[PDB]
């Protein structure tokens, strides 16, 4: 549920 | 004796840290400026938000971390971020004047500065005592970066799915740290050093909890929330 965090991890 | 695998882990975490912690603090200029009530909140919110991004960059380069699910990566970083920020901050912390000295007087933060961002002494007094105890350990950079990586890859964090893989990754790191202390850390500095480092991880859980509590209070009031960043709002909730 954490779009920004996901983006930065990928 | 340090295995080949273990030496490689250390070299990678050192480079990962060098790539994500600028000891000239050049980027601090891009933050909303400091002001010496919630006067320091814009600056410190930006600082923390930036630091969150840097921690994510560090975490990504941890041996084994890539093998975790996306969801697991998310829950580890969400719960670890504040702790790793507090750990990594030890590098700028100086016991001379109990301050974070990030290159210049503009970016030199003392008890009163970091108290002007909505957080009370119930967090700051223990945070500062933490920084003192951690600084007295006189860690080698190798130990510092291992401790941050261990902190991120903790199997007990709330919401972790594949706890056994998280444990496996952490063990590799723990075993590296233990072996490194034995081989490369001279007595007396090395005396119970592993046990004292793991104790710092316990202290950080307590600091995280208190930070959470105060973040809820701070952020309950929309006019204060307004002053944060979208990343901070997402990570801390
Ligand atoms: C300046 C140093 C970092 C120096 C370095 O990296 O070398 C950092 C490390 C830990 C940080 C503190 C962590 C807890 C608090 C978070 C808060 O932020 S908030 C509203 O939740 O988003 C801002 C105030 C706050 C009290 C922070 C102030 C800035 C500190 C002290």
């Amino acid at each position: 549920n954490h779009p920004m965090l996901m983006n930065l991890l990928k | 004796k340090l295995s080949e695998e273990q030496q490689h882990i250390i070299a990678i975490l050192l480079d990962a840290h060098h790539k994500t912690y600028d000891p000239t603090y050049a980027d601090f200029r891009d933050f909303r400026p400091p002001v010496r009530p919630l006067s320091m909140l814009p600056h410190l919110a930006d600082l923390v938000s930036y630091s969150i991004q840097k921690v994510i960059g560090f975490a990504k380069m941890i041996p084994g971390f890539r093998d975790l699910t996306s969801d697991d990566q998310i829950v580890l970083l969400k719960s670890s971020a504040i702790e790793v920020i507090m750990l990594r901050s030890n590098q700028s912390f100086t016991m001379d004047d109990m301050s974070w000295d990030c290159g210049s007087q503009d970016y030199k933060y003392d008890v009163t500065d970091v108290s002007k961002a909505g957080h009370t002494l119930e967090l700051i007094e223990p945070l500062i005592k933490f920084q003192v105890g951690l600084k007295k350990l006189n860690l080698h950079e190798e130990e510092h970066v291992l401790l941050m990586a261990i902190c991120i890859v903790s199997p007990d964090r709330p919401g972790v799915q594949d706890a056994k893989l998280v444990e496996a990754i952490q063990d590799r790191l723990s075993n590296t740290l233990q072996t490194y202390i034995r081989c490369r850390h001279p007595p007396p500095g090395s005396h119970q050093l592993y046990a004292k480092m793991i104790q710092k991880l316990a202290d950080l859980r307590s600091l995280n909890e208190e930070h959470s509590k105060q973040y809820r209070s701070l952020s309950f009031q929309p006019e204060n929330s307004m002053k944060l960043t979208p990343l901070v709002l997402e990570v801390f909730g």
